[PDB]
This record gives structure tokens, C-alpha cells and sequence, in this order.
């Protein structure tokens, strides 16, 4: 759970010491970073349902193969449909958990520690979620600063993937 | 059998050996300890930080991964020490670092990577080189781990570390461990057979003798702008 | 050059010279503005000349590169190289001669000795100036090519 | 392991005196642009992953020696170990633009890892083209304004460059 | 050497992983810092020989005894007054670089970690440094949140003597 | 390098103890198993070629997008064939190792130790190379007991793949 | 770490091609060999201690300067370790005529313990003697049959003296 | 780590022969002065913290170049190192003269300590004189008398002020 | 060297070598191998010693630094280093030669007319060798010092 305020904390407790300036710093930081993040994360909140719909047809058309075989792994199937944007709402709900955080904690620890070994276990291609993500950092909607760390957050995924 | 005790060696100067008056800082090494009863998170980067410690970056690969004696360590049936010692008798390590080593260079780097220091003296590699021919690599890792010296930096339950590379007044310490005792030396490296230095980079007849590098000495150049006046003056100085 | 090579031929047999080989004196000189622009353009890229020319010899000739043959590394490619710079100086050099007797006494008239005493072959250096040969040819017009290229088998035939 | 703000520390107690007033120009001026240092950062950081697949993309269509049977990079395990040091070269130049100092650079890198690649038969060559061709095309996306305000990355280019010309010749 | 950017930069590199937002938020902050302590480590630049000489006047009106018994350890003689008053500077040449740092870490290096020992040998009382301190953190005449960072390392100093 | 001899030798020297009738009864097992291996890589170093344009037939024939689009992962452009199909020949020359050395210690150590990070970092899909091995154990043409342990070695390419 | 089918594994892997015809018949007859080499191995086996028993005894018959005072394998202590030499040396050999190759016994010994008998003032002449006495005595003892069916027991003297002289020169 | 009864019962060892009477009866002199030997030491070891400031103190008042800045002792946490190095020095020093014997001060410190004051940067000069004056403090702690019973302490100087200058040649 | 001085003193008046003659020269050669350590010492701290006293002249004279004087810039101070690289260099010529006469044959005999041709100032050549003693005398035990240390004073009034 990497989150700047329990980063700092582990930081001070290994070298033995208290809070210095040091983490204050990082906490009025910390602060200007929640002054945005929080009403962005509220926004995505809004428009999620939409971005996941979007982020599943956009992964359709740029891999229609996925729709046509006939495969458990693959979304021929309805069943395949539900668990497909169930894992793109997963990926957005993750998304909205690090907005809120302020780290790459959730993800870090929801996601990533173990998607490799699935996607390698269950014939899943990374690059289908690599897409859906590229479409939701595409159509979130969002301006400015916000924004761009969204767009951080996003490639940060898009980086733990492939 | 008498236990042949460890061959006497003579101790080197090190900064390990002397007590530190030093205030934390950020080239201090980051501690990994299970005693704050690390969360879920803390666990995989204790995890991570023993496997750095002991493979190195480079053998951090997925087929390395001891996942049993990770749900061990997990569930608190080991102690970090004892994870250490699983890694350091691994098949993986075995084969990758043990095999494509000597004794007693296999030595050097076991006392690098678990006592976090270097050997005093090429007698300490010898010394410890006749441990790993009588009971193995096994039963000299578990004599390493079962020093006074592991116990007394480390305990049970803390991730080894570089002991003291960097003094508190310098900017640049000794070099990490993972760079000074790369997986194999030149001896194995001439034993594996070919590399192909393929490409150049040319130039025609062009040096001979030039230390060109001025570099440090220069420069002040504050430079002034002087006035005049009159010579007759008694500037110039009378004696008597 | 003609004129070193006219006198010389005219001490062997101790006359004067003829005078319709005073022409190939007269034809030498009015010919040899245009020679003199050629050899500035090889020495304008006489880098980019041995820099592309040096790649395609490799992958022609691989046991120069993969370890037992002669020459390696930093240490001795860069000499190989040193020995192609040679033979590119020796063509500028013949071609503002007009001859190949500036590359004759220099660096042909011993060559089969000095790589067969240095462990080497030859063929492969025959190789490299045909890889000089071509790269020579795309920098220059049509014609200029047929003059310069002159001079460039004559180095294969030395040598092999 | 050194700032921006402890190397002038430094400099300034190895001088024994007070900091002068125009090195606190220059840490204002560096206060200002520090942010623009961190968004080149950012923007570099993103696309680590795509840079380095890149870059060994172009290099091993480059030197097809390293691919071939008997290359230092042949092998799964040592092309692996190859990819991770190439990351792990990049990461210690976005640290070291994190930070704005070489010294965080030399202190990871630079002084074992040329005796390292020497003594495992690892060519210098290949990896120093690799790192210089990692840095173009690193300077290369971060120069780019997509999405972003205007202003002016001048320095930043030449201190970038600067890192990744020390890091290639640190390997040789 | 503690400062903030070292610090994360450490963070990042014991994790082996990249730059987060974490440390991104740490940057805007540390610079939220520098963009008044740089000031305020020029004002006590300004200010610095007259806070020295009021700093080691009221650390002899304090102790006055160490003005009057023989002892080289004592400041009787005129060279106990030239080294205390040249220690005094240190410790204000010290709070003015972990100003511009950004850190305990300069005073951290240069002062705090053999200080007790010397202490200990040269029969120096901290109770001194600690009464120099106080008047210097009354004394400096800054104001705002500066004046209250500027006593934050002061502040530190006295517990790190005792 | 898992090969019976190797780690019979390693046992024995683990244990610091001479060899014992355990590593004879592995050897006489090794030169009978060595005993048929080596006609059987034999027989397979003959229809190598073959059998690797039929594999990669295969695998355009099950995975039909990978030939259409765009891609420097995809074989679509003719580099593209040339390399995947000679990553079909290193995956059959692979087996033919392990049949020389009568372990899965050449593969384990050229193929198997960082495929995953390989697969991962250039958009690869395993199944690819998981329908090539099974193209090529369905058709290598071998029989009887030889033919088991070499399904046995591709077996083990296949779990080791996914 | 090889084998003898290790070996031709590396050696057909740098050359890039698959395994020669005329090679697996070598390795056929290998095969055939195999446990030829190894009955051969465990009557050397069998056997140790009795080797390394009458190698000091004789060595120490032929040079008394050892086991006088001042000499190096004089103190109990030091001729325990003197005696645990020459066994580990023999182990080895048995070890490398098991696997059928030369480069277990390089890999365990012999880089290391030329320096190791400088650095402890071992005389390399002594024991270079004492593992010649040795390998002459393994090979008297292997070769002799004593209920054993015939066989060409030959050439396997021509490996196992080669694995001892190899041993006895790079002690030196 | 050698007393002077182990030194010559090693001697002896090598020789390979019994203790000679007259190495017996310059060790029963050796134990007759051994307490001789060592209430001295116990008067060294009783003022060593005022002999290493008053060491610190001189050296200081004579090379005021390490208290400036930029000094090798210019920093507190380098002073208290200094000061730490000083004390073991002299800590080792009553050590060897304990059990009568230089090659405790050899192993512990000489060898290595050198070589660590060049890669330090520490200038070994300052330290010699260091070492030096503190011999020389000691020499002049010890032969006072103050209530002793007088005895000729001639052969003790003279080993103390050689353990002395042992340390301050083996650093230089 | 000091055999070379001994045989022509001994020459010009058609005298065979006296024995006041060959007792130095017996001495010379017990102390060759004393001079043959020292002599490596200086080369083997040979690239920390010429940016060392190098650096040691730009603080006393940094006149030569500055525009206006000869050393001015980065290229013609590289030159002004070298410069300096054979005056090392030929120091430990002198110091295993025994006498100084490889000196007097390469660094002396025109060094007056050639830094007034070239408008160097000779006087702060000598200030170079003169910092470079006081770096060489560092690294070198005083004994040994005080040998080589008269070598480099014989170059110091020998410019000035
Ligand atoms: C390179 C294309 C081929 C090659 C070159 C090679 N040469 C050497 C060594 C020498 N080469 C020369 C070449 C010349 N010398 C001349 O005088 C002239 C005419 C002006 C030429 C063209 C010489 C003298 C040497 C000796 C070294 C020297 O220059 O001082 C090496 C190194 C050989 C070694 O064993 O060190 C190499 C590799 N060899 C090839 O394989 C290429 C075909
Ligand atoms: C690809 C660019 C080039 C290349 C890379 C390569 N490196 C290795 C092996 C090692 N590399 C290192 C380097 C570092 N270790 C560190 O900790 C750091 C800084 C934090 C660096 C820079 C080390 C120590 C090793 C050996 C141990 C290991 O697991 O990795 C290899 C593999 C060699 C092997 O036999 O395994 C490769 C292939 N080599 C090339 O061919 C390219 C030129
Ligand atoms: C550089 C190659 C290009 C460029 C960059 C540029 N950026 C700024 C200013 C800002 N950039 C950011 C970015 C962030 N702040 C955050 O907290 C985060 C999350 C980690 C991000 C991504 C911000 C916020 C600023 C300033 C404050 C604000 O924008 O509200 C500038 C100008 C201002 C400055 O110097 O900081 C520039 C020029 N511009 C180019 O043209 C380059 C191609
Ligand atoms: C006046 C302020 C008080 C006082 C001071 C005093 N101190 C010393 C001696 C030392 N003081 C230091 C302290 C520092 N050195 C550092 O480098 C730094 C940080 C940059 C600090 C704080 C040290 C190391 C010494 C020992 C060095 C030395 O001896 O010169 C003296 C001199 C006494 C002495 O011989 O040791 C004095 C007078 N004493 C007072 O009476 C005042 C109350
Ligand atoms: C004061 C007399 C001189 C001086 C001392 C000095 N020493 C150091 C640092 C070290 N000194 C040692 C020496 C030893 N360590 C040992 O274990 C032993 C024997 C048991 C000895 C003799 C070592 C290893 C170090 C470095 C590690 C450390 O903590 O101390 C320093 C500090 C250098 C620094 O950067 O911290 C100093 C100042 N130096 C002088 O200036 C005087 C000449
Ligand atoms: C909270 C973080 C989180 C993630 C990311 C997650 C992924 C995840 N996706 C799974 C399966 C799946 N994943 C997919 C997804 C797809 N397949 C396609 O063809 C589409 C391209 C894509 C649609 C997005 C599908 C269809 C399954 C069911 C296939 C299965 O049996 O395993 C499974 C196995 C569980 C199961 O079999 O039902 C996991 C664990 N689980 C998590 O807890
Ligand atoms: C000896 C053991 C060994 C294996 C297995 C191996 C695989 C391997 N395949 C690679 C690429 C590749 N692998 C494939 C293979 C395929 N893609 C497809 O579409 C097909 C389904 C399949 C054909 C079999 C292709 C086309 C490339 C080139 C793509 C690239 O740039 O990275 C690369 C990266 C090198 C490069 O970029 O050229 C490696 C290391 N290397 C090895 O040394
Ligand atoms: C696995 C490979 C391996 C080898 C080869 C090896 C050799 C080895 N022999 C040693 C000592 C020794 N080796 C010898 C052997 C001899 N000296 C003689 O005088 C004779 C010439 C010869 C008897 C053949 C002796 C006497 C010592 C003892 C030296 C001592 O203890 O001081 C030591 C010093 C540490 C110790 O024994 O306890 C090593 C490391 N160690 C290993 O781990
Ligand atoms: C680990 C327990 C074990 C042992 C000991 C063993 C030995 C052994 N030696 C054999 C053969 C043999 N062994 C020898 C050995 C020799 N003939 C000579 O004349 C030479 C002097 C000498 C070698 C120096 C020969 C010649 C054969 C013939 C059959 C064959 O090639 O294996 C065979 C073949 C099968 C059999 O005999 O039933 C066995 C079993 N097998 C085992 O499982
Ligand atoms: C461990 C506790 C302990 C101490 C400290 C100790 C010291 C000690 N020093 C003694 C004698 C002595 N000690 C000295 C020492 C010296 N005289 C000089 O003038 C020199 C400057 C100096 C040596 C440098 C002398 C001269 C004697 C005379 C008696 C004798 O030879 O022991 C004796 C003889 C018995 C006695 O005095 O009652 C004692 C007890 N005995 C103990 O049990």
C-alpha cells in the first residue's frame, strides 16, 4: 500500500526517528494533490459506466477474434461478456481507488501482484486490457492537472502490463 | 569424527569493525524487519528486498520464485533467516552461483550477500572454502547464518544489508556487492566460449600525446581595470 | 605519373622524346581538372566512405568477426581499418597521378608478404576494396566512375 | 547521493561560509524550472516500458549478433537479464532527473557496472549504443506537447542528454 | 543526509520500481517549502553576526560561570571566546543550510551524530548550545510559517542536544 | 543444467560423501534410457524442417489474425515469418537437446528461465508457441517408448508455458 | 558442471545446427562404454581409503622432510588436513570419471588450489607427487580382475590417467 | 595473537626440539618483571581517556588545519571518528604491552589501517604525530612515581615506547 | 649518464680511469637499484602529479592564465601541460641515469633562446618545477626524496 502518508511513516519508523519537516512536506503536497484528486475521482465515479461500455466495445473492435472463436477465455459467449466488463470495471474501480489514495497502492496491490501469473494461467492477452485502458485515458473527459495524473495512473497500469 | 574447527585468519580495517556516531540519513540502508508486524504489502517488498539481497535484480526472474517457502514466511512458520538460508540453498542459486564459481569465490560472495561485508583477506576465503568441500554449500550457509556476527546485526527476523558502504561526509561509498562480485569472473566467462566485439567506431590518425583535460585548475579571470598616475610622484619608491 | 613514366621510358633507350608522346604529356594536363575534382569528393567523404564500406565487408566475409580468424576487437579492427585508409589515400593519390605507379611503389609491390607473414588472407582485403569499389561508384557521376573504378581493380588484381 | 540543494550545501560548508546571493538566485531560478524538470520526468517515466522495448527492438534488429546462437544476449535468461539492465539504467537516469544530480547516477551505476560487463564478456558496445539510442528516443517523446501548456524545455533537453551521455560512457 | 527528494528517491530505489505520483506530490510540496525558505535563509544570512555575538552574550549572562573559573574548556581566556563564537556560527550556518536544504539532513551530518561524544571528552555542557539555541529561535525576528519551520529545526537541534 | 549425472554428483557432493549404488542405479537407468534417446533425436534431427513449416502452418491456421494485422509482434511482413519460424526451430532444437542430455535442463536453461518476462515485454502470446508444440507432438511420428518421453519433454515445454 | 552428453549439447548449441550423425554414434558407443567406465569407477571407489592411506604412507616414506618438525604437514592438525586433501583430490577424480568429463574436477579444484598451496606455504611439488603415487596406485587397482568379466578396460586407463595428471599439473 | 610464552613455545616448535634452559630462564625473569610489566600498564590504562584529549589537544593546537573547514577532522561526526581512532589505537597498544607482545597490535590494527587512512583521504602524518605524542604522554604518565614502590623500569619503557612507535611507522 | 661525464674527463688528457674515478661508479651501482624504485614511483603516479602541479602554478601565476598572457584558453594550456609532461619525464631520465646529463642533452641547452622565441616566460617554468617537487616529494620516502629531490633543484636555477 504505497500511499505517501504510511510511506512516510515507514520511513520514519526504519530510520528510528520522528517526523521531521521532511514529512510535512510531503504532507502539504500530499493535501494539494487531495484538492483535486478527490472531485476528479467523484467525476469518474459519475461517468464510469459509460467509460466501461466503451473501454468493452472499443476492445471488440480492435480484437474482433476474441468474439468469434469459440473459447471460455475468449467473449464469444454472454458469460464471457459479464466477466469481461466486470475485469474493465475492476481495472476503472482500481483507477478511482489510487485517484482517492493518492498512490499507486490499491492497484499495486489489487491488480498487479499477481496478474501476470493469471493472464499466463488463463490465456488471457495483457494487451486487451492495454487497449481498454488507452480508451478510458482517451474518453475519461478529465482537464488539467487532474487530468494528467489520471493519465499517470492509467500508463502506470499500462506499464505493469507489457 | 572430531570437529575440524575454521582455519584462523588475521581480521582487515573496516568500517563495520568501529561504532558510528552517525544522525540517519538518506544513504542509510533501508531496514526490513518482520518484528512491526508487516501488513500484506510489506510482506511482498520484505519479499522482494531478501531476493535482491541474495540472487540479485537480474535473477528476480518468475521461475526462480520459491512460492513455498514464500506462504511459509507468510504464515509465519520461518524466520527471515530461515527464508534467507531457503534462498541461499535453492536450486536455483545453486545452479546459477555455485556451479559457475569457485569455492572460494562462492565464499566471498555468500559473506557479501548474508554478513553484508566484505572478507578481510584471501585467507577468510580459503578459510571458509574448505567448510563449503566438507559439508557442502548447505552446511556452509547454515554456519554463516549460525555466526555470532549474523546474529548480532541482524537477529532472526531482519532483512541482511551492505553494512556501512558510504561514510557520512561522502557524497560516494564503496561499490555495491551485485557490481564488485558479478554471477561469474573471467575464469568461467573464458570456459563459456565467445563474445563479438562487432562494431566500431573510427578515426584517422589522431592523437599521439595531449592530457587536453584542463578541467579543474581553471578558473578565476575577475580581472581589473587600472588608472593612471604620475611616475615623478615618489611611487616608485626611495630609500634613505 | 605519365611524365615520371615518359621520362623513364625514354632513358631506356637514351632520345629524346617523341613527339607523338609528347601528346600523351599534352593530353595529361588539359585532362586533369576534371581528375582533380574527383579525388577531392573521395577525400569529402572519405569517412563515410570506410564507415558503410567496413559493414558490408563483414556480413560478407564472418570469420573476421566471429572469433579465430585475424582480426578483433577494438584492438585489431580498428587496425583493419587503418589498412583500408591506406589503400583510399593510394587511390586519391593515383588518381591525381593519373597512373597506378603511385600505388605501385607504395602499397602493392610487397603485399603478398606482409599478409601472408601476418597471418591473414588476402582475398578478403580483394573483397574490401570491391566493397570500397561500390561506394565509390554511387558518390560520383556516371563517367567519373569509369575513371575512378580504373584504378580499384587494379588493387584486386595485385593482390588477388 | 546528492540535490540540487545539498550539492550547493556542500559547496558552500567545503567553503565554510554562508551561501551567496546569486547561487540563491540560481536555487530560485531552480525552484521555478524544478517542476518543468519534473514534467519532462513524468512524461518520461510513463513510457518506460515502451521506451526500453524500443530500444532493444531497434538494437537487436541492429546487431542480430547478440540474437544469433553464441551472442551475449542469445540465451532467454541472459536476454532477460539484458532487458532488466537496460531498465535498470533508465530508472537510474529518471532518478537522477528526478533529483537533478549525476551523483545519484555514478553512486548506482556507472563505477562497477563497466568492470562487470568487462568481466562477464558482456560488450560495451552494444549496451553504450543502447543507452544512447534509449536516451534519443527518450528526449524524443518527452519533447513533445501533447496535451500540454506551453513552455520552454531548453535545459531540460541538454540536462537529460547530458545524463544519458555520461550513463553511455560510464558503460563504454 | 535527509531531504525530501533524496529520500524519495531512496523510497523508489529500495522498492526497485519507478517515480509515482508519490514522489511527484512530494516535489510540489518540497517547492511550496523552498519558495519561502530560500528567503528566509537570505534574511538570516543578513542577520546572522548580530544573533552570533547576542547568542553567545546571552550565553554568558546565563552561565556566568564559564566567563570566570580557569579552564580550557571554559571561555575565561580570549581563544574560548574566538572557538565558542566560531561554534555558535556553526550552529547557525548549520539551521541556514538545513533551511535551503529542505532537511534535517545537513545538521543531521555535520552536528548532531559525534555530538554527544564530544561532548562527553571535551567537558562541554549541551545546556550551553541549548541556551544559544533557545536565544537564537527568540531572536531571529522572521515571521509567518517561515518563522515557524525555521523554529521547527531549532527546535530540533535542542532535543538532539538533550 | 537438470541432467541425471549432473545432479547425481551434486547429491553426492551436497552430502560430501562418496558416490553409493544409488547413482549406479541412475546411471544404468540413464544408458537406458540414452539407449533409444539418441536414435529417437536422431530420427527427429531428420524431419526437423518439416515439421517446423507444419507447425508454424498450424499456428496461422488457428491464430488467422496474427498473419492480417499490422504489427511488429505479428508475423504479417515477411521478417515476421522468418523469425518465427525460427523461434520454432530453437523450440524444436530445444528438444532434441533435452533428448540428447536425458533431462529438461537445456531448455530449463535457454528457453524455459525467462520466457515469461520475454512473452511479456514484447506482446507474445504463449498459446502461440503452446498450438506449435502441440502441432509438433501430434505430428513427430515417432512410437513406443520414446515417443512417450518425447511428449513428455513437449508436455513439459507446454505447463512451463502456461 | 558437465556432462559427456552436456558437452556435445553446448557444442552443438554454438554451432547452431542440430547434433551430427557421426556424434551420436560417438555417443552410442559412449553409451555402450558407459557403465564400461564406471564398474571401472567403483572399484576405484571401493577402494579409497586404502589409496589415500598407502599415497601419504609411501609419500611419506619418500620425502621425511614433511613429517619433520618444521615441516608442513608435521603438526596432527596439519596432517588431518594433509590427508583431507589428497581424499578430497581422489573424490574428485571419481567424480569426473562418473560424469565422463575433465570440467567437474577444473570446476572444484583446480583454479583455486595452485594459489591455495602458495598462499599457505604448501609445497605443490609434494603433493603433485602424492597425487601421481595416487593416480598410479587407483589405476593399478582398477585394472587388475578379480571375478569381473573381461573387458576393454584400456582406454578408461587412458581417462583416469588423464584426469590424474591433469590434477597433478595444475596443483603443480 | 601471540604471548611471549606462545612466541617461544612456537619458536621452540619449529626448532621442533625442547625448550633450551637459557629461553627458560629469560621467561622466569619475564615472570619475575610480568607484574613489573603491568601495574605500569594499569597506571596506562587508568588515565587513557585524559591521555587521548590531551593527545587530541596538542595535535589540534598544532595542526589547526584539521579544525577548519574543509579539514579531515573538521566535522563533528569526523572529530568523534578521530577521536575514535585515537582510542583504539591506544586500546590496542595497552593490549599488546598486556601480554608482552607486538603481534596483537600487528593483527589488530597495522596491516589494514594504512591502507584505510589512504582511501580515506586521512592524512597519516597528523595521526603519526598523533600516535607520537600520546606514546610520548604515556612514557611520561607511567614513570612517575606517587606513591610506588621505586623499581627500575628501564626494559619497559623501552618496550612501550617501541609498541609506540611500531603503531606510528605502520600507519604513517 | 655518470659514466658518460667520467670517461670524457678521462679522455681529453689520454688518461685510463683512475681510481678516484671508479669508486663512484662502483657506488653508483649498488644504488641502482634504489634509484631504478624510485624512478618507477614517479611514473606510476605519473597522471596524479601533472594536474596536481599544474594546478600548484595557476594559483601562484595565474598572470599566464589570464588574456594578454601565453597560456590563455583551454587549447593552448593543454599544450602548457604537456609542456610540462616532458619535464617530468626527462627528471626521471636524469634519476636513473645517475648524473643529469640527460638533461643537459634534451631540456637545457636552448631553453633560453626557444621560451624567448616562443614568449613564454621562462621564470614561471621554473615555479612548475618547483611545485612539482613539492607534490613528488609527497609520495616518495625523505631518504629517497632528498636523491631525487636535487635532480629536480638542479632544473630550478637551471631556467632562471
Ligand atoms: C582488414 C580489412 C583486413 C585485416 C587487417 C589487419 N591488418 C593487421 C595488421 C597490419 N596491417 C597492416 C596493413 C598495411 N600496412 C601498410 O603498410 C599498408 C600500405 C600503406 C597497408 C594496407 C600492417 C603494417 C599491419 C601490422 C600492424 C601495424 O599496422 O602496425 C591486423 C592485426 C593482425 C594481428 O595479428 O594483430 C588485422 C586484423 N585483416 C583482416 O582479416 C582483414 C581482411
Ligand atoms: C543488453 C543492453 C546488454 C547486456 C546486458 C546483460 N547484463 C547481464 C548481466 C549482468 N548485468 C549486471 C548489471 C547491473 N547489475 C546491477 O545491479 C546494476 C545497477 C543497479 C547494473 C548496471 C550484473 C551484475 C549482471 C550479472 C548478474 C545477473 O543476473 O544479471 C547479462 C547476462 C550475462 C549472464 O551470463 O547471465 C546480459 C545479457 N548484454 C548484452 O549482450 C547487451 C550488450
Ligand atoms: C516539457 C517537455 C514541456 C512543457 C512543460 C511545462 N509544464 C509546465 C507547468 C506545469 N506542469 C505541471 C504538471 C504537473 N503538476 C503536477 O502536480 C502533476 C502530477 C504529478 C503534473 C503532471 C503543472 C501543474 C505545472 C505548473 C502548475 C500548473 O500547471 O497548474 C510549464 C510551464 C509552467 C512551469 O514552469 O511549471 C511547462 C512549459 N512545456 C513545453 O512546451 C514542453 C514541450
Ligand atoms: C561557546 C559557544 C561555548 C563553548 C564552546 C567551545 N567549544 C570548544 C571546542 C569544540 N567545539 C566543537 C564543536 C563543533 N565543531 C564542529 O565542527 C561543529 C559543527 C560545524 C560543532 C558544534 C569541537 C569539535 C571542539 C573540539 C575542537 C577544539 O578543541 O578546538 C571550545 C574550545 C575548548 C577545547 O579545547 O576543546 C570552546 C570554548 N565553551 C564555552 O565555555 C561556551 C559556553
Ligand atoms: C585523527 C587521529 C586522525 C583521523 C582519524 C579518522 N579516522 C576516520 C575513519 C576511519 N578510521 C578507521 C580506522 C580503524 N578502524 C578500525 O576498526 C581499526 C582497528 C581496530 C582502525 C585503526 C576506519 C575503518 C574508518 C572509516 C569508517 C568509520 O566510521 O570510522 C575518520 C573519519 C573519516 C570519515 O569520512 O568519516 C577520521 C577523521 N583523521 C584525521 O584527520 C586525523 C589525522
Ligand atoms: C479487481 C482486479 C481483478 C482483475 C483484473 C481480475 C481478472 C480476472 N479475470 C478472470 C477471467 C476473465 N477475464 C476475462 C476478460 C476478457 N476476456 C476477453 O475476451 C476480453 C478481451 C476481456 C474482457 C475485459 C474473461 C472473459 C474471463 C472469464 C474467463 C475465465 O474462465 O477464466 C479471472 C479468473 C476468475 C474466473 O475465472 O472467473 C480473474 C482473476 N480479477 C480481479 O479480481
Ligand atoms: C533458443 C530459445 C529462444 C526463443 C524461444 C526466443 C524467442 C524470441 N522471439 C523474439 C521475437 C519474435 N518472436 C516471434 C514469433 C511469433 N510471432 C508470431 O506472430 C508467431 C505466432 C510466432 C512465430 C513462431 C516474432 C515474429 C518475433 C519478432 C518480433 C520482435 O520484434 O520482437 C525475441 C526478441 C528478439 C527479437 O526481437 O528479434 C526472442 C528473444 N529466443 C530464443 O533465443
Ligand atoms: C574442494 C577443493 C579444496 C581443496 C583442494 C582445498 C585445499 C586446502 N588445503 C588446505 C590446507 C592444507 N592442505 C595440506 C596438504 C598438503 N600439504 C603438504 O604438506 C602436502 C604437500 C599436502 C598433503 C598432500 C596441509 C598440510 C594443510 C594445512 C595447512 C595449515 O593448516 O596450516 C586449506 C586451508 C584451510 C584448511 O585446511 O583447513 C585449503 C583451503 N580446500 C578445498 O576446499
Ligand atoms: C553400482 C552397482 C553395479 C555394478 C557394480 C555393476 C557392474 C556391472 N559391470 C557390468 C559389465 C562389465 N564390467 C566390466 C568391467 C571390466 N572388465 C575388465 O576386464 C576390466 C578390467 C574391467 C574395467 C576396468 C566389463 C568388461 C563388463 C562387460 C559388460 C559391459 O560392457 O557392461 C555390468 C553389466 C550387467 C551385468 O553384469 O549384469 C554390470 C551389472 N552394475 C551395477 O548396477
Ligand atoms: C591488578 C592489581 C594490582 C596492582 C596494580 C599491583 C601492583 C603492584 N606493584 C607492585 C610492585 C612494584 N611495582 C613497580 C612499578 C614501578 N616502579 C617504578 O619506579 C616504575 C616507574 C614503575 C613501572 C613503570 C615496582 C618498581 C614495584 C616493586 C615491587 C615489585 O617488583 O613487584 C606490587 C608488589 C606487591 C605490593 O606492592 O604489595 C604490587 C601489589 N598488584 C596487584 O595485585
Amino acid at each position: 500500500m504505497k500511499t505517501p502518508l504510511t510511506e512516510a511513516v515507514s520511513i520514519a519508523d526504519s530510520q528510528g526517528r520522528f517526523l521531521s519537516s521532511t514529512e510535512i512536506q510531503v504532507a502539504f503536497g500530499r493535501f494539494r494533490q487531495a484538492k483535486a484528486g478527490l472531485e476528479a475521482a467523484k467525476a469518474l465515479t459519475s461517468k464510469a459506466d459509460s467509460l466501461i461500455s466503451g473501454a468493452a466495445q472499443a476492445v471488440y473492435n480492435k480484437f474482433p477474434y476474441t468474439t468469434q472463436m469459440q473459447g471460455p477465455n475468449y467473449a464469444a459467449d454472454q458469460r464471457g461478456k459479464d466477466k469481461c466488463a466486470r475485469d474493465i470495471g475492476y481495472y476503472l474501480r482500481m483507477v478511482t481507488y489510487c485517484l482517492i489514495a493518492g498512490g499507486t497502492g490499491p492497484m499495486d496491490e489489487y491488480l498487479i501482484a499477481g496478474i501476470d501469473e493469471i493472464n499466463r494461467t488463463f490465456e488471457l492477452s495483457p494487451s486487451w486490457y492495454i487497449e481498454a485502458l488507452k480508451y478510458i485515458k482517451a474518453n475519461h473527459g478529465l482537464s488539467g492537472d487532474a487530468a494528467v495524473e489520471a493519465n499517470s495512473y492509467l500508463d502506470y497500469a499500462i506499464n505493469a502490463l507489457s | 569424527m572430531v570437529p575440524l574447527p575454521l582455519l584462523s585468519y588475521t581480521t582487515t580495517s573496516f568500517n563495520t569493525r568501529v561504532a558510528g556516531y552517525e544522525v540517519p540519513g538518506d544513504e542509510q540502508p533501508q531496514i526490513y524487519t518482520a518484528e512491526n508486524m508487516p501488513s500484506g504489502s510489506e510482506w511482498d517488498t520484505l519479499i522482494w528486498a531478501a531476493y535482491r539481497q541474495i540472487f540479485s535484480e537480474h535473477q528476480m526472474l518468475k521461475s526462480n520464485r520459491q512460492t513455498f517457502l514464500e506462504s511459509q514466511l507468510k504464515f509465519g512458520q520461518i524466520t527471515v533467516r530461515d527464508f534467507i538460508g531457503g534462498l541461499a540453498t535453492s536450486a536455483p542459486f545453486l545452479e546459477r552461483n555455485y556451479q559457475t564459481n569457485s569455492n572460494y569465490r562462492f565464499a566471498e560472495m555468500c559473506v557479501q550477500r548474508i554478513l553484508g561485508r566484505d572478507v578481510y583477506n584471501e585467507r577468510e576465503k580459503i578459510a571458509w572454502s574448505i567448510v563449503i568441500a566438507n559439508k557442502g554449500p548447505k552446511g556452509f550457509i547454515e554456519e554463516l547464518l549460525n555466526s555470532d556476527e549474523y546474529l548480532d546485526n541482524f537477529g532472526y527476523d531482519t532483512v541482511p544489508y551492505q553494512r556501512r558502504r558510504v561514510l557520512p561526509q561522502r557524497n560516494v561509498g564503496e561499490t555495491p556487492f551485485n557490481l564488485k562480485t558479478p554471477r561469474y569472473n573471467e575464469y568461467h566467462r573464458t570456459q563459456l566460449g565467445f563474445p563479438q566485439v562487432i562494431w566500431q567506431t573510427s578515426v584517422r590518425r589522431f592523437v599521439p600525446q595531449e592530457k587536453q583535460p584542463k578541467a579543474g585548475d581553471p578558473a578565476n579571470f575577475l580581472a581589473m581595470a587600472k588608472q593612471v598616475s604620475r611616475p615623478a610622484n615618489t611611487v616608485t619608491r626611495v630609500a634613505l | 605519373s605519365i611524365v615520371t613514366k615518359s621520362i623513364v621510358n625514354a632513358d631506356a633507350e637514351a632520345r629524346y622524346l617523341s613527339p607523338g608522346e609528347l601528346d600523351r604529356i599534352k593530353s595529361f594536363v588539359t585532362s586533369g581538372e576534371r581528375r582533380v575534382r574527383i579525388a577531392e569528393t573521395m577525400t569529402g567523404a572519405r569517412e563515410r566512405i570506410i564507415k558503410e564500406a567496413g559493414n558490408q565487408l563483414f556480413q560478407k566475409r564472418p570469420d573476421v568477426v566471429s572469433p579465430g580468424g585475424n582480426a578483433y576487437g577494438e584492438e585489431m579492427t580498428a587496425t583493419c581499418l587503418r589498412d583500408l585508409d591506406y589503400y583510399l589515400r593510394l587511390i586519391t593519390y593515383g588518381i591525381v597521378a593519373g597512373d597506378v605507379t603511385p600505388i605501385e611503389e607504395i602499397g602493392v609491390v610487397g603485399v603478398r608478404e606482409m599478409y601472408k607473414s601476418l597471418g591473414t588472407p588476402i582475398e578478403a582485403v580483394a573483397e574490401g576494396v570491391r566493397a570500397m569499389k561500390s561506394v565509390a561508384t554511387s558518390l560520383l557521376s556516371g563517367e567519373d566512375a569509369a575513371e575512378a573504378g580504373a584504378y580499384f581493380d587494379y588493387l584486386i588484381g595485385a593482390m588477388s | 547521493m546528492f540535490d540540487a540543494f545539498t550539492k550547493v550545501v556542500s559547496q558552500a560548508d567545503t567553503r565554510g561560509e554562508m551561501l551567496s546571493t546569486a547561487q540563491i538566485d540560481a536555487l530560485s531560478q531552480m525552484v521555478a524550472e524544478s517542476n518543468k524538470r519534473l514534467d519532462s520526468v513524468n512524461r518520461i517515466t510513463s513510457n518506460a516500458s515502451t521506451i526500453v522495448s524500443n530500444a532493444a527492438r531497434s538494437l537487436f534488429a541492429e546487431q542480430p549478433q547478440l540474437i544469433a546462437p553464441g551472442g551475449n544476449a542469445y540465451t532467454s535468461r541472459r536476454m532477460a537479464a539484458c532487458l532488466r539492465d537496460m531498465e535498470i539504467i533508465l530508472r537510474y537516469v529518471t532518478y537522477a532527473v528526478f533529483a537533478g544530480d549525476a551523483s545519484v547516477l555514478e553512486d548506482r551505476c556507472l563505477n562497477g557496472l563497466r568492470e562487470t560487463y568487462l568481466a562477464l564478456g558482456t560488450p560495451g558496445s552494444s549496451v553504450a549504443v543502447g543507452v544512447g539510442k534509449m536516451k534519443e528516443a527518450a528526449l524524443a517523446i518527452v519533447n513533445d506537447p501533447a496535451g500540454i501548456t506551453p513552455g520552454d524545455c531548453s535545459a531540460l533537453a541538454s540536462e537529460i542528454a547530458g545524463y544519458f551521455d555520461r550513463a553511455a560512457a560510464a558503460v563504454s
